């Protein structure tokens, strides 16, 4: 690993230290979960929540600053609900098959979700791929380098400056695949599944948009959303 | 996007 | 007092009763009061929830239903701060020169406002009005007619019905002066008192709008609030 | 207002 490979890393690495608290102590602050649609509210401010998080750790990824804000708004659309995914992984246990936040109350199982408006069409795939996600075992770096990859990808619509985005990307890409080689025994065959991940992520992205647009036309299920929500996952 | 373009500072 | 203006008091207070919880018990699946801006989540929840049960209120005013959807919503849009306010006095108390909404989190207090992105201007005149409708000891057919009389005002802005609409609002302040002479002893100087609190509403909504605007120009601010609070304040 | 619209049924 070269020096800027390695100085990249660091600034990634403390970007998601910044936006990601290990105590959930934010979620008191959130709607309460209920135990129709009764998890739809706290679900909302988790998301919306999660998605200022998400946009503060974009603003430290190398490079993002200096796009457009109109690419900004395009990669951050189209890849936050993927981003979301991946971060939720911190927190899912294989043990219970949930995510685990804090206390009892933010305990969420697949059910919560259900109760939430989302369907297991949605949440079967999704668990799948956090128990596949989960099982590679990723270090911090890697976890890290994956969201960063994520986010960065050319391939979404309303992007314009492909090349300088295609180029940031590959310069993550590279990062990632050196680290791997140089700090991950046995993880010869390592990055080929965490690409196959963000195959898997772009499917669960189809699927949400298809469920979110289904709530979002409802004036009585999108009127429990947050403001930040709408416009992020909103055709506008 | 007046809240993303915001929040993007 | 007729039979036909008792049908539409008995229907006004029914209305009421369905539309104001005594116990408080939904404040707690409001996001949670904090001790900058720190309780305007709580505020625009409370509020929310209130244009809900404001709405609810409406529906059964008899004559509203049969209105044009426009001035439907003409009407509401422009009174749904006065009803807040009138519907809010319920709670307030003359000892401890506040809101008491059940337990000790929901005790909302004039600095408790303050931290919720509105300043002394608007709250001096408003806990002066409290002070003042509270002073006048309304029975609660007095109250409730009040508040329908409010929100079948004609001289309200987007109205187009204004005839339709000031002929409702006679036939209510018919009941009212019946009422008061009938039923409420000593209550020869009432009427003219509680035509009074109307005009102070229409001050304290132009305060309110003006400092609304303050708020919800600021993004970082009105992402707080909720798709319905946006909507019912909301210029568009 | 569609959120409105649809409270008023
Ligand atoms: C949001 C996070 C967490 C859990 C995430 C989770 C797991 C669920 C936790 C909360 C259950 C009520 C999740 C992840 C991806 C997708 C979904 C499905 C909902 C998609 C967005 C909803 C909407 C905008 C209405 O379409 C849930 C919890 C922590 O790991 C923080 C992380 O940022
Ligand atoms: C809303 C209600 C209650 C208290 C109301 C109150 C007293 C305050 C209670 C909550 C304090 C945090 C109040 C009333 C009128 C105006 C205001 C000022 C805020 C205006 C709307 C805010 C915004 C849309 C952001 O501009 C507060 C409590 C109960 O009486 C139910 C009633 O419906």
């Amino acid at each position: 690993l070269s020096d800027e490979q390695m100085q990249i890393i660091n600034s990634l690495v403390e970007a998601h230290h910044k936006t990601y608290d290990d105590s959930y102590s934010d979620f008191v602050r959130f709607r309460p979960p209920v135990r129709r649609l009764s998890m739809l509210p706290h679900l909302a401010d988790l998301v919306s929540y999660s998605i200022q998080k998400v946009i503060g750790f974009a603003k430290m990824i190398p490079g993002f600053r200096d796009l457009t804000a109109e690419d900004q708004i395009a990669l951050l659309k189209s890849s936050a609900i993927e981003i979301i995914m991946l971060r939720s992984n911190q927190s899912f246990s294989l043990e219970d098959m949930s995510w685990s936040c804090g206390g009892p109350d933010f305990k969420y199982c697949i059910n919560d979700v259900t109760k939430a408006g989302h369907t297991l069409e949605l949440l079967e795939p999704l668990v799948k791929f956090q128990v596949g996600l989960k099982k590679l075992k990723l270090h911090e770096e890697e976890h890290v380098l994956l969201m960063a990859i994520c986010l960065l990808s050319p391939d979404r619509p309303g992007v314009q400056d492909h090349v300088r985005i295609e180029a940031l990307q590959d310069r993550l890409c590279d990062v990632l695949q050196a680290y791997i080689r140089i700090q991950h025994p046995g993880g010869r065959l390592l990055y080929a599944k965490m690409i196959q991940k963000l195959a898997d992520l772009r499917s669960l992205n189809e699927e949400h948009s298809k469920q979110y647009r289904s709530l979002s036309f409802q004036p009585e299920h999108s009127m429990q959303l947050t403001p930040l929500v709408l416009e992020v996952f909103g055709s506008e | 996007h007046k809240i993303l373009h915001r929040l993007l500072q």
